[PDB]
């Protein structure tokens, strides 16, 4: 347990806005095998 | 040596460290604890560094 | 051995499927493989007198090893056909003295070690193999020369009677040790099937094992100083030039064929990293440090050629090679400086990426407010219809008419805004009828220099992006309407619509000074420090997820009292434009909307902050909310 | 909010993106698999 929480705060954003870029390829990939 | 000083810097990080984190430099503190005289005080529980920061900025 | 056919005959299709198929790649006729008088160990009496003589039996058998050492029968000492197995095998004749048998078997592992790269030199001549193999097997040529050579003089000694089987086993001793370098070099590109560029990979490992060894280590150094020579002339080619001269498919990059007709425009998915891409077994062990500078080089000056006409390499000397110094790591920074450098500056003096991107923050982002004063002033009655009820081409004309009086009729890529449609509506992060302000979106053309940039992946964002805003826009026009057709004068919906007012107008004011504007300045100075396309790239790519994850959008459940609070905005708007409509133009009913909504209303906005609280910068979204004179603090808090 | 939760808001993000890209793993592969 040595976290800065700067150091938290600048990964949690990380995590999620990369999660996002991610999740946003998953509903156009699906329909463009299905539509 | 050069360019721990020349591309980094470090003689002129450990007279920063010296002037604020160990308070050597009495302009800062010596209005900070003026401004935040308030906050001091005031238990803001959970008040974290980024509502924090501004006070700082001001401070300066 | 037998093998052969099969090995060859996969390696033919390998080649010639990939390398495009428009001329076949040639092939030696069957002659070739077939005859044995090519060949070392030529394949398909003695007469020992008791074998009494002892000095004759050494001069016999020193005879016969001077045709076997070339690979030739003798009379006393053979070679047997077992070539089957990946070494040779002799007979000597079983009468032959002990002692003297002995030595001969000591010195017998030479015919075999030449025996084994005679075949090597032989078969690896062939046009499958790639160019890399066949300059390995032509450099090794010279050593059978000198083997040959050694091998004529000592039997010209032998006539004159003056050599003896003990000064044969001294004069053979260089090349005891340089075949044997040799022979267990060939075997390691049989077993390793490094029939590609990845045979550099076992020299240049040999090469440095063999560090301790000076006498040894300069063969080996002769070996991959030749046998690099066309693998780095393809390199040459690739980093001084957007050309790729492979004549097979061995060098370490490899294209496909892929903005064909399917996708002009990149149409959202995968452009770089499949039309050119690694080969990652193909990478001779001694270049990772900058296969990438290596891909990167090459693709930049590939888009400068189809583009911008300019094949001019920066300086184009020879990466010649040598082991341990690092003349080809610079040669391949400069080539990378260089590339990296021109198409930056081809995608930065001219078809400007700067004034592209200024163009389309004054409409998606909607900086240039002017413009939609107008436009949607037009195009709302248009607009009050539902899907399949509206004129596109009208709507077109529409556009390009605001964009008249509108100071946006000043920029020379004005004319590339389209108007589109999205279904699906803002429902759309994981009924049709509800339309026009829930279906509209504008869009950009692209062409192929900044199509790498501005591309649908960016693009769908920016629409996202405007749709969120656009809606905001429109509501916030609904809401101040209300004033204008009041002038009963009725104070409880005055005030309730302050209130609505002061919500939309604020998350109005927090997204464009909050994210958008301070993002950009920070984009803006990102791009200008920017120094290839690569971190230009990266720079747009996160401040546009910066600017979308920050304005309520990627909330795992759209942080979904908004998409409520924006519903009872536009439903509360519409029932006083009715009421007041027919209050003059009953109040028993429109209390009712005057009391379900300062309730629903209050409901949605508490809910908004208590959903938001999780997060606790962010922050300012309470700030000019719980500024003065409150009102969100009739709630006493969590 | 409490320091005790960012180790684990952290944790459970990325675990939500190693969820989140366990299935497109294979709705690209199912992009070559279908021709």
């Amino acid at each position: 347990r040595a976290r800065n929480m700067k150091d938290f705060e600048n990964q949690i954003t990380e995590l999620k806005k990369e999660n996002f870029n991610l999740k946003l390829r998953i509903y156009f990939l699906e329909e463009r095998m299905q539509q | 040596l050069d360019v721990l000083n020349k591309k980094y810097s470090l003689l002129d990080h450990m007279q920063a460290m010296r002037r604020y984190l160990l308070l050597g430099q009495g302009d800062f503190i010596r209005h900070l604890m003026d401004l935040l005289k308030p906050e001091l005080v005031r238990p803001a529980t959970t008040l974290y560094q980024h509502n924090l920061t501004g006070i700082l900025e001001t401070a300066v | 051995l037998q093998q052969s056919l099969e090995l060859k005959r996969k390696m033919l299709r390998d080649k010639q499927n990939k390398k495009n198929s428009g001329q076949h790649l040639p092939i030696f006729p069957a002659w070739v493989y077939e005859r044995p008088a090519l060949i070392g160990d030529f394949l398909i009496t003695a007469l020992p007198i008791g074998t009494l003589p002892l000095a004759s039996q050494e001069s016999a058998v020193v005879e016969d090893l001077l045709y076997v050492l070339v690979g030739v029968d003798g009379r006393y000492v053979s070679a047997q056909p077992l070539a089957g197995r990946q070494s040779r095998t002799f007979l000597v004749d079983p009468n032959l003295d002990l002692s003297i048998r002995e030595l001969v078997h000591r010195i017998l592992p030479v015919a075999a070690s030449y025996s084994a790269v005679t075949r090597f030199i032989e078969e690896k001549s062939s046009f499958e193999y790639g160019q890399v193999n066949h300059a390995l097997a032509a450099a090794m040529r010279t050593l059978v020369k000198e083997h040959l050579i050694l091998v004529s003089q000592l039997e010209q000694l032998h006539r004159q009677g003056l050599l003896s089987l003990q000064k044969l086993w001294f004069y053979i001793q260089p090349a005891m040790r340089t075949m044997d370098i040799l022979a267990s070099l060939a075997t390691s590109v049989d077993k390793g099937e490094c029939l590609g560029g990845s045979t550099l990979s076992l020299l240049h490992d040999r090469s440095f094992s063999y560090t301790g060894d000076s006498q040894a280590q300069e063969l080996c150094l002769y070996l991959t100083k030749a046998a690099s020579a066309p693998y780095f002339e393809v390199l040459e080619k690739w980093i001084y030039r957007g050309i790729i001269h492979d004549p097979y498919s061995e060098f370490m990059v490899e294209e496909h064929e892929l903005r064909k007709e399917r996708i002009q425009e990149d149409y959202n998915d995968k452009y770089w990293d499949q039309r050119y891409t690694i080969v990652q077994q193909q990478i001779p062990s001694f270049l990772q440090k900058m296969a990438d500078k290596i891909l990167s080089t090459g693709k930049y000056l590939n888009v400068v050629r189809e583009c911008g006409h300019d094949v001019t390499c920066p300086v184009a000397k020879e990466i010649i090679y040598t082991l341990k110094e690092r003349a080809y790591v610079e040669q391949i920074e400069k080539a990378f400086n260089y590339a990296s450098k021109v198409l930056l500056d081809f995608l930065m003096e001219e078809k400007e990426l700067v004034a592209h991107l200024r163009s389309i923050k004054r409409y998606f982002l909607m900086d240039q407010g002017d413009f939609f004063v107008h436009f949607m002033d037009l195009a709302e009655e248009e607009l009050r219809k539902p899907v399949e009820d509206i004129t596109p081409p009208r709507l077109e004309a529409l556009l390009e008419l605001a964009l008249r009086m509108s100071t946006a009729n000043t920029d020379p890529f004005k004319d590339d805004l389209k108007i589109d449609l999205m279904p699906h509506d803002l429902i759309t992060q994981l009924e049709l009828a509800l339309s026009g302000l829930e279906a509209f979106s504008f869009d950009y053309i692209v062409k192929w220099p900044l199509s790498l940039i501005i591309n649908r992946k960016a693009l769908t964002r920016y629409q996202m992006l405007f749709r969120h805003m656009f809606y905001c826009k429109h509501v916030e026009r609904q809401l101040c309407s209300v004033w204008i057709s009041n002038k009963q004068w009725f104070a409880g919906a005055f005030t309730l619509r302050q209130r609505m007012l002061n919500f939309v107008q604020n998350i109005q004011y927090y997204m464009m000074f909050e994210v958008m504007e301070p993002t950009w300045h920070i984009l803006e100075k990102n791009l200008k420090s920017a120094s290839n396309i690569d971190d230009v790239l990266g720079h747009h790519t996160g401040f546009l997820d910066t600017c979308l994850k920050d304005c309520m959008l990627t909330n795992p459940e759209l942080l979904k009292v908004f998409s409520k609070l924006m519903s009872v905005c536009v439903m509360f708007t519409n029932c006083m434009q009715k009421f007041t409509q027919s209050m003059k133009l009953l109040v028993s009913g429109f209390e009712a909307t005057i009391n379900k909504f300062d309730k629903n209303f209050s409901a949605h906005l508490l809910d908004l902050l208590a959903r938001l609280s999780i997060y606790s910068g962010m922050a300012s979204v309470i700030s000019r909310l719980d500024f003065n004179g409150f009102y969100t603090e009739r709630l006493e808090r969590l």
